[PDB]
């Protein structure tokens, strides 16, 4: 709503433009910092050209080719001064007109009423402006997105709004639409971020422990992708939500492909409308997608264990880094390097995500090294991501006797990539942020366990209508498997339940179990296995006293890395193999 | 608190 002076014993650095809803100033003047009112969002910024925009893109009534400099001086007052600008080569235009420092960011004005470019300070002073922009404010307009039998995919980016102005642009809709609503997040913390986006709407938070809640007043369901799908496996009140909205809908952790499944076939159910909401739709393969600031890449050898020089440009760079590893294991070593050279690291994981994740947003720190959990939602201030593009991926060895291993490390999918470097070049920078990455990522994943763990929860889960739910299309072609044959009668059905709720075992692994008619209380399968079956924490063979009182080597009949592949998991597998759990 | 603003003018012939 017109013109401000940017204040900062401390006074007037600059001025800017408010227009259409967006505010527009040079870059010199905020240095690439906040303003406040609350805040102010920096959403663009062209840098060399001198220039930045708070809440949207810059906004034009015209070019040059008889104009006025509405010059707000500091410690002064606003004073019209009209004048012809020069013609010089360089194609910029630009005025013969001083005003003291300070004065940067202000209204030339072509005789009308309309803002054609800012006064940029500074031999003569330039008419700052670039080509034709840009996106747009942070208020949204939406469809149609709400009719049954639709789904839809934004892929949403860090502009205005994202988890900022988007989501509660559509709740808000939805709620004027009477539609019982349910909102899935990947992690606590991203829900926990959900809530404060949404304070002021009838939001309930959805614990796992509760196998279904219902208040027939107008609510909002708020949960993770797994307890959706663990309510899905365990309560038999199918809740009929109309409207499924689901964030970063591209994690492949079972329990989301699962839900992804189950949802789509409400879609086609003429039951529901669904939005799945992902900068890497499944099925998508470019790891170098746009972004709302420019990224750097960099493609450059990169250490995968300890190392004493010839990489300088680690240490030596002036900033706060992500660094993604294929495992806790790997990240140990990193981290254990970098503390070497007195770096504030900070580690996580799956296990350790939700008490240290906090930590990053809360006190000083120079790395993170982190698996590959922090492509669902995170969301760092940092500069630069080195990003060795590797992981390790479970998968069903079905080479005689089945057993999961954690094959790798293998490189990384174009999608999963596209996400590690979708950690960085958000916010406006100085520098451009970097994308420090090496070797090319590989596509074909068919073999990774999960597609089957999926199938194993998606063909369990009954329907009222008697349909067996399936995978969403584009992840269909990911196993050959029959619809249905994972399907599991009686209560093995229970079972396969528990020993995943309360047993804290992998989907595999459970199936196993289930399907040869353990009952949940029995641990004697953690005892019976063949020699090469035996489990083994920190290099010594694993020993546990049993609830009955026996010494026994820690030695599975159905073999799961994922139990045995970091202390976490173990010290619970542990547990279980006593009867504590 | 690091910079607020004050409005100033308004885009004007
Ligand atoms: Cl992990």
């Amino acid at each position: 709503e017109g013109v401000y002076r940017i204040m900062q014993g401390k006074t007037q650095v600059g001025v800017g433009i408010h227009m259409e809803g967006v505010f527009h100033t040079m870059w010199h003047v905020t240095r690439g910092s906040v303003i406040c009112h609350g805040r102010l969002e920096p959403s663009w910024a062209d840098v060399r050209n001198d220039m930045i925009s708070y809440g949207g893109g810059w906004r034009l009534g015209d070019k040059w080719d008889d104009v006025q400099v509405l010059a707000i001086e500091p410690g002064k007052n606003p004073k019209h001064v009209q004048t012809k600008p020069g013609l010089f080569k360089t194609e910029i235009g630009a005025v013969t007109l001083d005003f003291k420092p300070g004065t940067s960011g202000s209204p030339i004005i072509n005789k009308k009423g309309k803002v054609i470019g800012l006064y940029g300070n500074g031999y003569v002073s330039a008419i700052t402006q670039a080509e034709r922009i840009g996106e747009g404010p942070d208020y949204e307009v939406d469809e149609d997105i709400f009719r049954k039998k639709r789904l839809t995919i934004m892929d949403l980016h860090p502009g205005a709004g994202k988890t900022k102005r988007i989501l509660p642009s559509i709740v808000r809709e939805a709620l004027k639409r009477r539609l019982r609503t349910l909102i899935l997040a990947p992690t606590r913390v991203v829900a926990a971020e959900m809530e404060e986006a949404l304070r002021g709407l009838p939001i309930r938070y959805q614990t796992p422990a509760v196998k279904s809640d219902h208040t027939g007043r107008e609510i909002v369901d708020l949960m993770c992708h797994a307890t959706f799908t663990t309510r899905l496996l365990s309560s038999t009140r199918v809740p009929n939500y109309n409207l499924i909205v689901m964030d970063e809908a591209h994690f492949t952790d079972p329990c989301s492909v699962a839900a992804r499944g189950y949802i789509s076939t409400r879609v086609e159910m003429g039951e529901a409308a669904a939005i799945f909401m992902t900068a890497t739709p499944p099925g998508s393969t470019d790891p170098f997608p746009q972004s709302n600031s420019p990224i750097e890449d960099i493609e450059r050898e990169i250490p995968e264990r300890s190392w004493n020089t010839g990489f300088d440009w680690i240490t030596d760079y002036q900033g706060k880094t992500v660094w993604f590893v294929p495992s806790i294991k790997a990240g140990n070593d990193i981290a254990n390097c970098l503390r070497k050279s007195g770096k504030r690291v900070i580690q996580l994981s799956r296990k350790t995500f939700d008490t240290e994740y906090p930590k990053t947003k809360l006190t000083d720190w120079d790395f993170v090294v982190t698996t590959d959990i922090s492509e669902m939602g995170a969301n760092f201030r940092a500069g630069r991501v080195i990003d060795p593009r590797r992981c390790l991926k479970p998968v069903i060895l079905t080479d005689g006797p089945e057993r999961v291993i954690l094959a790798g490390p293998i490189p990384v999918t174009p999608a999963s990539a596209a996400q590690r470097r979708g950690r960085i070049g958000r916010n406006p920078a100085q520098e451009d942020d970097q994308y420090v990455f090496s070797g090319d990522p590989l596509k074909n994943d068919e073999d990774h366990a999960h597609w089957t763990e999926a199938k194993m929860l998606l063909d369990n889960i009954y329907t009222p209508e008697g349909i067996i739910p399936t995978l969403f299309g584009p992840e269909r072609e990911k196993t050959q498997a029959i619809d249905g044959e994972f399907r599991l009668r009686g209560e093995q059905r229970k079972t396969f339940v528990e020993l995943m709720r309360r047993g804290d075992l992998p989907v595999w692994l459970s199936y196993k179990v289930a399907s040869a008619g353990i009952s949940y209380k029995d641990r004697e399968w953690c005892f019976t296995g063949e020699r090469n079956n035996q489990i083994l924490e920190e290099n010594m063979e694993v020993e546990i006293w049993t609830r009955e009182g026996e010494k026994k080597k820690l030695r599975p009949k159905w073999l799961d890395a994922r139990v045995y592949a970091d202390p976490m998991a173990l010290k619970d597998f542990k547990e279980f193999a006593s009867g504590r759990k | 608190a690091d910079l607020s603003l004050e409005k100033a003018a308004n885009v004007q012939w």
